[PDB]
């Protein structure tokens, strides 16, 4: 035994166990989704209201990579601000070597590669975030979602958090009834509902929704909080549909 | 007993860190296959999405290292891309210092000379994969190597890895032992790919659709894989035999 | 680098590190240090299960580190080389800077500051060894004597004693030894020096070592001999 | 237990102990309020002696002209962290000529504070932070917690019994978030607040810290005599 | 990151041992058999190619190594240590040697580098000892043929002709029956042939067999003519035919 | 600064160095002593560039004390030369080179000789029966190539010096104030306080 | 992080002992004995091998006896890795005397050096010690032949007659007995095989056993000479003391 | 074992506590600000009675205006003095002017903390601060290894130092003369120490406005010792 | 050949009185033949009742004043706001400007 007291230890089964310990802190946070579009991805978070005390609309979860990247994640909010804060430094390498802004498939190898850099060594700890990121690039939408072994994958559909299994089904059946293609609108509409859904699991306090889309015909591929209107628009959409 | 944590000798001798790196090898419960034509080396390696809102194109364990060197690991996928984005450094900056196309049994050495290193020093972790790299080599022709976490590797005939590997290998075995010779006597990289296809569902048993494959394919100076299509077409061509 | 704390507190105020150098200098061959009215007598037990040795290259435990003032010590001997050293260049940069030779303490905060560096540094264990630091200052006739120790406290001493066995002749240092009447001789000062090792050495051969020390740069070593004249006068004058 | 040796290391439940350990300081340090209207942010602090011959301890301190903060743990960790923020403070007015948003300064204290729970050798600080300031977007009142988790209210309190202070705040806010343009019922309405964390001892003219920063108002602390109206 | 072992993981035990030396030599017992004799004339080198699988072709991994165009290697214990202690022998070889005096070290002052590399292992922060025996085999001008024993210790033992791994203890007691000062080459590979057959139960042909000689100067294998005195590699790895040829004669 | 002398005679070095500081159009000093002593036989006179001359003499002593300290021992006047001659050697190609010429007299007692050796600035080193550094060298070597006899006394090394000190003194152009005269021989070193 | 795999090389036990130097001198004690012994007019070296074989090469064989210069030798009982790395910073360090001062290396001074290197192993660094004892045998010009041992705390001191590795406690018992001030080299030399011969763990000293040299006077006048004996040698003197 | 800068489950740093506990074996010091002048006292404690007691160096000067008492492992504290002249000195370089007493104090506290695997460990050493500046008046700080620092009218450290400081609650106010302080101070340590207190195991300084930081002759004590055992005397 | 320097014109004038002080300048700032502008500050109140000018290389000037005002900030934040007499100030000015010793700000500097 002790094979998980120590980072990169091996167990005799494979494993890392610290890893797997960094994933309990993942699933203990709140839930955040992305959904994928027709020409564009929307991002959406559950940030509980720990009080009334908390100023609202203030304080902002969902943080913006360049210009056309938007990225979201449950577990230790620090650490996610840590890894956001590395991607702007690779973004902003990239594009100053090659001018174009950084495509995300780049940008997902670049976290990728510095998360996976943290499970090598005993002298670090894993990232305890699953982060779910995406944007417009000259290829069109991409949506990914990134795990604390460094472990990620493109996505139709992407949930985690404590409310990650109810989100998971509730995307399965957008995949199903929206098979030729989903709008950027109708996704910001379904983003509100399916937080909705997952707050279930988390119904001891309320929430506050947030919101954000890249969308080529909606935003001009840049990443944007969705808000005012639009948001009660779809604030109303969620509550019709949960009664 | 914490010999059993770092890579330090165990009382026999053993390095234990370096045995459960080869057990991380088999998570993703995939088996893979490289065979040798007379043209061209050929990879094929099993994909499996199970969950529906992945987006399949994205999930691969077959890597483009140079122009003409492909790689296929077994084993997780972060130390997978670890083991690739180092073997794409290693394979530029040789063709920048030395003028010429780095070899594939020149990377496997080097990517075996790292791991050798992680088996060494306490602070570094081996990583989980085995590597197989491919190409068809200017001066040795079609060319396999495979590399592992003890930083062991030698050159192929043919080979296979993953959980089920033992199946591939006896299977490879007796057509060797048929043929009398060192590879698929083929002209064309798709009836290589066919014989590839042919003996894997022979030897696990199994029938593939064109999204249970992945194939990569080497020829004299380019390394390519196939899309889901060209696959299709490689399956119908079996099913008429 | 190696970084580790190796020196740290436990939970009783302790450092440990710092305790287990000084049972190093406990199992030391005893020093003893006296003060006359005009000159310092540096005394040492060298063991008696070392024949066969050569006497005329074997390291001496008394050391000049300038030409008027000397060093000896109980405890680890290849520790105390480095000590020794630092404070041989110390006094020859004081010399150039200061164009003076050191004080006895001066160089006694020095090497007491070297010491107690080592034990709140990483990566570094303390010095298993305390010092009997003696001679007079420039121009000056006044007798000096300090003692260091592992920790780096120093202090000065009428007469004082270090090593194993120390207990025994701090106790006869402690009832022979007259403040208001400090040996007024270098003979009387060695004999007294001398007399105090015999409680504790077993041969007046060349078990005991003797350094005196005068004022303006006048040290010489005794010689067999002259150390062995001292003991026979002793044994003698305790017949009643 | 076997997994709070040092901040490296998760426990089998997701846990940081070291982090937690650090938290737990911030909850035996005096407690110290802080809450806003749209034109004023104000702190008040209890402060604690060592005996009867000795002074009493500084919770709060000045970071610029237009930003202060509050304290509660570790002191020297609070000296550590308010001069990092001074400087960040003073980089932004040298450089841009700007007044550091607080909102910034909330999260560069959130990525600083974060480093040190991921790195071997390191320890988390041992501090809690109120940080007040009145900038271009008017006043604001963050949390800080060594975790790295900075939070905006309208009010707040940390320290050993703050839960009164907090309760009381969170009845209060609709009357308080409106004490606009009159500073001098903001802070009794603050000192009201910080009553609610006393058992035994009451508020004295050397016990009571208070500060203030507004729409024409410069941070600025009151202690000894000049919180004597408020008592 | 930062490699913070910057201790020793070899250290002294209450005994006087030091364990992982220990250990290093039980890989190096559980390691295929290797050997090496001396002869008047020249040096023999041999080991069993246990090859891992049949699907492997066993031809592009050698445990022979040439280090110097006069100067042989070979192992018994971890393959990979093996590799990567033979790549920095052959570069120690130019850089602490050739690149100074212009000409090749000879076979005892290079054994000494490789030996001062793996003490470096057994005391430096952060590193274990290496996983191997060497066998290391030459010819230089001024000294002759030698053969020299190198462990993971970084101790090294010149030899008339010995042996290492798996069955260690009964090939030096086979070939100290066997061995003289009047060998003649081809009578030591005879030997080094009839010592290794003992440790193989398998296939024991040119192609399960690797071994090597330091010899004559081959002039054939210099691949230039015109500098009369550039006489040619004293190395030379035995085919797979030369060794069925002599295994007729066995 | 100016002008530094050395003859070794049967049973002894002598030293003799200019005594004036000369800064621009003042002579600020005229009983400046050029030399240090290195050890109990050894002596040392230099002359070069302001600061760098007593810094590195300084410096020497320093050192050699320090050797004299840690061994219980003096070096032979050999050794002390190969010591100051390698520092000149490693200080010539320094980023600031010690611009300092000097002589080292002194006593070997192992072998009962005296001996004198000359370094320049840039590590040159040579032992002769007389030597000297700048343009005093261009008129005593005559007068000591003929007058000088190996087996001679110190009495008749000093007249041989006057010599030199008075051809000096006649058709130097600069007014180096007179010499202050050191002796090394086998009971250590000591000054000729009447020259 | 790593702090977990740390054994701390360079801590006192509770008594006031380096651990790592005691376990090192517990290996030292198992290695062949290595003698040293001084006369009037040189120094003789002496050490047994440990067990050897049959097909070992000794005529090229070294394990015992090196030269550090032309006037140094050294004696080793330990690893003799370890021993190599400290032998070649001695050699070093002799010429960097020499191309200093243009004087011989006196032997204390190169002796300090080498167990000042060995003393800061046990004091900073976190490694583990050398497991090496010397014994110095050398000439210079101030005290003539001297002998002189350093073991893994870098402790050194002088002597007429000692011993390292295997059984010194009954060889310098021994040494002790038939030494004498006046003794010659050659005198020494059957000292030296004899004490060995009593000493031993083998069945019975043979010249394929040893390593032996001598330092002496022997040549033209007032210089020095280092002698490595040959096997045929050491199979010469021990006839010749009547030993086998 | 555990890392240097571990904090406990209570949120305590080990390592500062426990330097705490040597500090509580240290020699006796007392401090007592007043309206004259701040008074700084010490048992010396001589191990054997053959230390010269005068080569016990406890109190120390940090500049004219700042003096200093310690207690604990007192051969810790020569860099922390050392480090105080220094930016003592250094002030004045950069201003033109004496140093205020808490800077000067702040100054030495940023030290206390910067251990870690910066040194192997916090002190072993608590410091009475005693000074004199223009704007502040005369002062009394407590310095701790925990790098924090209170100002305080009267102040013990020490072994002695629960028993002393409840005398000193009692006995100190505002208007205390210099001399009612010293006889004070004399009176405390008299109680505290084990052996009798006299001028060779005790020792006085103080810091005035006027004449700055002064340590007091052994026969300018000796008098003021008299002077006690004869008010005491006197009912 | 870049020249790190130039020269803005302009002159200051400081006179101290019994009960006060006054500091002058010319508000003109020019290059060569021409005028950057007709109304330039070059006298600065820096806090704590003293007035600065830094007159010459403006670029140097500006620097200056930046760096003093900054000081006068942290002497308030490290010396529990004391205030910084002008004794001080001229005293801290000097460090200000030795520590460019070897390439200086090339102004005459008045308080
Ligand atoms: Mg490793
Ligand atoms: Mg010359």
């Amino acid at each position: 035994t002790g094979y998980d007291l120590s980072n990169s230890v091996f167990s005799p089964d494979g494993r890392n166990f610290q890893v797997e310990y960094a994933v309990k802190a993942v699933e203990n946070g709140t839930t955040s989704i992305g959904i994928k579009c027709n020409d564009g991805v929307v991002f959406a978070v559950e940030k509980l209201i720990t009080s009334k005390l908390l100023v609202p609309q203030k304080n902002v979860k969902i943080q913006v990579v360049d210009r056309h990247i938007g990225c979201v994640y449950s577990g230790l909010i620090p650490d996610g601000r840590h890894l956001v804060n590395r991607g702007r430094e690779e973004a902003a390498s990239f594009k100053k070597l090659y001018k174009t802004p950084i495509p995300i498939p780049a940008f997902a190898d670049r976290l990728g590669q510095y998360v996976q850099a943290h499970t090598l060594y005993n002298s670090v700890r894993p990232f305890g975030v699953s982060t779910i990121f995406g944007g417009v690039d000259k290829n069109g939408a991409h949506l990914y979602m990134l795990e604390p072994s460094g472990s990620y994958w493109g996505y139709k559909g992407a949930a985690t958090g404590k409310g990650r299994q109810s989100a998971k089904a509730e995307l399965e059946k957008l995949v199903d009834h929206h098979p030729e293609g989903l709008s950027a609108r109708e996704a910001v509409k379904q983003a509100a509902k399916i937080i909705y859904l997952a707050h279930e699991d988390n119904k001891e306090k309320d929430f506050e929704l947030e919101i954000s889309w890249c969308s080529l015909s909606e935003t001009n591929g840049l990443h944007k909080f969705v808000k005012g209107d639009l948001l009660q628009e779809a604030i109303d959409f969620a509550q019709k549909e949960i009664n | 007993g914490y010999d059993r944590h770092i890579t330090i000798f165990s009382p026999e001798g053993r390095l234990y860190q370096v045995e459960y790196a080869f057990k991380a090898t088999n998570q993703t419960n995939i088996n893979s296959l490289a065979v040798r034509g007379k043209d061209c080396t050929v990879v094929i390696s099993q994909k499996k999405v199970p969950d529906k809102l992945l987006d399949p194109t994205t999930v691969s364990y077959i890597f483009c290292i140079s122009r003409t060197i492909g790689m296929v690991v077994n084993g997780p996928i972060p130390d997978a891309r670890n083991a690739a984005l180092r073997a794409k450094a290693e394979a530029a900056e040789f063709r920048y210092k030395y003028g010429y196309d780095m070899p594939c049994d020149v990377l496997a050495k080097r990517m075996a000379n790292l791991s050798q290193i992680y088996t060494q020093r306490a602070y570094m972790r081996p990583l989980g994969v085995i590597l197989t790299f491919v190409s068809v080599d200017e001066e040795l022709g079609p060319s396999i190597y495979k590399t592992d976490p003890a930083g062991y590797y030698v050159g192929y005939k043919a080979t296979a890895t993953g959980p089920k590997q033992q199946e591939i290998t006896t299977n490879l075995e007796n057509h060797f032992k048929k043929s009398k010779i060192d590879h698929i006597n083929e002209e064309s990289w798709e009836k290589v790919v066919e014989f590839a296809i042919t003996h894997m569902i022979d030897a696990l048993g199994t029938e593939f659709s064109k999204n249970d494959l992945e194939v990569g394919v080497a020829t004299k100076d380019k390394f390519f894989t196939l899309s889901a299509e060209n696959i299709e077409e490689r399956l119908v061509a079996i099913a008429e035999q | 680098g190696y970084d580790r704390a190796l020196s740290i507190f436990s939970p009783d105020g302790h450092i440990f590190q710092v305790e287990y150098a000084l049972e190093a200098v406990k199992r030391g061959t005893c020093a003893v240090g006296v003060k006359g009215k005009n000159c310092v007598v540096l005394g040492c037990e060298r063991r008696s299960t070392l024949k066969l040795q050569d006497t005329r290259i074997t390291p001496s435990k008394v050391s000049k580190i300038d030409s008027h003032v000397v060093l000896s010590f109980s405890g680890l001997n290849a520790d105390s080389r480095i000590l020794i050293e630092k404070a041989r260049v110390e006094a020859q940069s004081h010399r150039l800077t200061l164009e003076d030779p050191v004080t006895v303490e001066y160089l006694t905060r020095y090497v007491a500051g070297v010491q107690q560096r080592y034990t709140q540094s990483g990566g570094v264990r303390p010095f298993g060894v305390s010092t009997l630091i003696a001679g007079f200052d420039p121009r000056d006739d006044e007798p000096k004597l300090y003692q260091t120790e592992p920790s780096g406290i120093y202090s000065s001493w009428s007469a004082q004693t270090i090593g194993r066995n120390s207990k025994t002749v701090r106790e006869f240092l402690e009832k022979n030894y007259d403040r208001k009447e400090p040996p007024a001789t270098v003979e009387e000062c060695v004999k007294l020096t001398v007399r105090s090792l015999l409680e504790v050495v077993q041969t007046g051969a060349k078990n005991i070592e003797i350094t005196v020390v005068k004022p303006d740069s006048d040290i010489v070593a005794l010689s067999s001999e002259e150390i062995n004249q001292y003991v026979t006068q002793i044994e003698q004058e305790k017949q009643e | 237990n076997n997994y709070d040796g040092d901040t490296v290391t998760f426990s089998p439940t997701g846990r940081l102990f070291q982090v937690e350990y650090a938290l737990e300081a911030i909850k035996q340090g005096s407690v110290t309020v802080g809450l806003r209207s749209n034109t004023h942010a104000v702190l008040v602090a209890l402060k604690r002696n060592a005996d009867e011959l000795s002074s009493y301890q500084k919770k709060i301190i000045k970071c610029d002209e237009h930003m202060g903060l509050s304290l509660a743990g570790l002191a020297p960790d609070a000296r550590v962290l308010s001069n990092y923020l001074r400087q960040q403070c003073n980089y932004s007015s040298l450089v841009f000529n700007r007044k550091l948003a607080v909102e910034r300064a909330g999260h560069l204290l959130c990525d600083k504070a974060q480093k040190n729970t991921q790195s071997y050798g390191g320890r988390p600080y041992g501090v809690g932070l109120l940080i007040i300031g009145y900038d271009k977007s008017g006043a604001h009142l963050l949390e800080f917690q060594p975790s790295g988790n900075v939070t905006e209210l309208y009010g707040t309190a940390i320290g050993a019994r703050s839960q009164g202070a907090k309760t009381y705040l969170e009845r209060t806010l609709d009357t308080f978030i409106k004490i606009d343009g009159n500073p001098d019922e903001l802070i009794k309405a603050g000192v009201e607040a910080i009553s609610q964390s006393l058992r035994d001892e009451s508020l004295t003219v050397d016990n009571l810290s208070i500060a203030i920063v507004g729409k024409d108002t410069p941070f600025t602390i009151y202690d000894g005599e000049a919180v004597a109206k408020y008592i | 990151m930062t490699d913070r072992y910057s201790f020793s993981l070899t250290t002294f035990s209450p005994s006087g041992k030091l364990g992982q030396i220990d250990y290093a030599l039980t890989a190096v017992k559980q390691g295929v058999t290797s050997l090496g004799i001396k002869a008047t004339n020249g040096v023999v080198i041999a080991t069993e190619k246990k090859s891992s699988s049949p699907l492997a072709m066993s031809e592009t991994l050698s445990k022979v190594s040439l280090l110097t165009p006069d100067i042989g290697a070979v192992y018994s214990g971890m393959g990979p240590d093996y590799r990567v202690l033979v790549d920095k022998s052959r570069k120690v070889a130019h850089t602490s040697y050739k690149r100074i005096y212009g000409e090749y070290p000879p076979t005892k002052l290079l054994v000494s580098e490789v030996a001062k590399i793996m003490q470096e292992a057994t005391q430096s922060g952060g590193v274990r000892p290496f996983g191997v025996s060497l066998l290391i085999a030459g010819h230089d001008e001024f000294n002759g043929f030698s053969l020299y024993q190198v462990d993971p210790s970084g101790s090294y033992f010149p030899w008339k002709a010995t042996a290492i791994g798996k069955g260690s203890v009964a090939a030096k007691t086979f070939l100290e029956k066997r061995w003289n000062d009047e060998l003649e080459l081809e009578d030591a590979i005879h030997i080094a042939l009839l010592t290794l057959k003992e440790s193989v139960e398998g296939e024991f042909n040119g192609d399960t067999i690797e071994l090597a000689i330091i010899g004559d100067e081959n002039p054939d294998l210099l691949g230039y003519t015109g500098i009369p005195t550039d006489k040619g590699p004293r190395f030379r790895k035995l085919t797979s035919q030369e060794i069925n040829d002599r295994l007729e004669a066995l | 600064m100016d002008i530094i002398l050395g003859i070794r005679v049967q049973d002894s070095v002598i030293l003799a160095s200019s005594k004036a500081v000369t800064r621009g159009i003042s002579v600020l000093k005229d009983s400046d002593d050029k030399t240090r002593q290195l050890s109990p036989h050894t002596l040392m006179s230099f002359a070069g560039e302001a600061g760098d001359t007593v810094q590195f003499a300084e410096y020497i002593q320093a050192n050699i004390q320090l050797y004299s300290i840690r061994e219980d021992y003096e070096l032979s006047p050999q050794a002390v030369s190969s010591f100051v001659r390698q520092e000149l050697a490693k200080s010539i190609r320094s980023r600031r080179p010690y611009q300092v010429n000097v002589l080292i007299g002194g006593y070997d007692k192992k072998k009962n000789k005296p001996e004198l050796y000359q370094i320049d600035y840039l590590g040159t080193k040579v032992e002769l029966p007389y030597g000297a550094h700048g343009y005093s060298g261009f008129y005593t070597f005559s007068l000591l190539d003929h007058h000088y006899r190996p087996d001679m006394t110190t009495e008749e090394g000093l007249d041989l010096l006057k010599l030199c000190v008075q051809e000096l003194e006649k058709r130097m152009p600069m007014d180096f104030k007179g010499v202050i005269v050191k002796i090394v021989d086998k009971d250590g070193i000591r000054q000729v306080d009447d020259f | 992080g790593s702090r977990r795999y740390d054994s701390r090389t360079t801590i006192f036990s509770p008594e006031g002992r380096l651990y790592q130097v005691e376990y090192a001198l517990e290996s030292i004690s198992h290695a062949g004995t290595a003698i040293g012994i001084m006369a009037s007019d040189g120094i003789v070296l002496a050490a047994e091998r440990k067990v050897t074989s049959t097909l070992l090469e000794q005529d090229t064989s070294t394990e015992k006896l090196y030269k550090l210069n032309d006037k140094i030798a050294v004696a080793v009982a330990g690893l003799t890795a370890d021993a190599e790395i400290l032998i070649n910073t001695a050699r070093i360090h002799a010429q960097n005397y020499l191309k200093t001062y243009n004087e011989d290396i006196p032997v204390e001074i190169l002796v300090r050096r080498l167990s000042d290197i060995k003393q800061g192993y046990t004091q900073h660094g976190g490694l583990r010690p050398f497991g090496v004892s010397f014994i110095y045998a050398g000439y210079d010009d101030r005290y003539g032949y001297q002998l002189y041992t350093s073991n893994p705390s870098g402790n050194y001191t002088g002597w007429k007659a000692i011993s390292v590795g295997a059984n010194t406690s009954a060889a310098q018992t021994l040494l002790q007995m038939d030494y004498k001030d006046d003794m010659k080299v050659d005198d020494a030399i059957e000292l030296a095989l004899k004490t060995l011969s009593k000493t031993t763990d083998s069945s019975a000293l043979t010249y394929d056993r040893l390593e032996f040299a001598t330092i002496r006077k022997g040549a033209n006048d007032g210089e020095v000479y280092q002698k490595i004996f040959k096997p045929q040698e050491i199979k010469d003197i021990l006839v010749k003391t009547g030993i086998t | 074992d555990r890392g240097v800068s571990t904090f406990s489950p209570e949120g305590r740093l080990f390592q500062v506590e426990y330097s705490l506990e040597a500090i509580k074996l240290g020699s006796t010091a007392i401090g007592i600000a007043t309206k004259e002048g701040v008074v700084l006292g010490v048992e010396k404690r001589a191990t054997s009675p053959l230390l010269e007691s005068d080569s016990i160096e406890k109190i120390v000067e940090i500049d004219r205006h700042i003096g200093c008492a310690m207690s604990g492992l007192t051969a810790d504290a020569r860099s922390m003095i050392e480090h105080a002249r220094t930016a003592a000195v250094t002030h004045n370089l950069y201003y033109d002017e004496d140093i205020n007493v808490e800077s000067l104090t702040q100054s030495v506290c940023d030290l206390a903390l910067r251990f870690g695997e910066l040194m192997s460990r916090p002190f072993g050493v608590a410091l009475l601060i005693a000074g004199h500046d223009a704007d502040d008046g005369y002062q009394l700080f407590h310095a701790e290894p925990s790098g924090t620092f209170y100002r305080y009218n009267a102040k013990a450290i020490g072994s002695g130092s629960e028993g002393a400081q409840a005398e000193l609650l009692n006995e100190w106010h505002s208007s205390l003369t210099l001399k009612e302080a010293e006889l004070l101070v004399l009176k405390i340590l008299k109680q505290v120490m084990e052996e009798k207190l006299d001028e060779n195991n005790a020792q006085l300084s103080c810091i005035t406005k006027q004449d700055g930081f002064k340590i007091y002759d052994n026969e300018k004590t000796a008098e003021l010792i008299k002077e006690l055992k004869e008010k005491e005397a006197a009912e | 050949q870049f020249n790190p320097y130039g020269d803005n014109g302009g002159t200051i004038l400081g006179i101290a009185g019994e009960d006060f002080a006054v500091l002058a300048g010319d508000t003109r700032n020019i290059t060569d033949y021409s005028i950057n502008s007709r109304y330039e500050p070059k006298v600065f109140d820096c806090g704590d009742n003293i007035v600065m000018s830094a007159n010459g290389f403006a670029a140097d000037g500006d620097a200056l004043v930046k760096r003093f005002k900054n000081s006068v900030k942290w002497y308030h934040f490290d010396h529990n706001d004391k205030k910084l007499s002008i004794n001080s100030a001229a005293r801290n000015i000097q460090h200000l400007l030795y520590g460019k010793r070897f390439f200086p700000y090339y102004v005459h500097t008045i308080i």
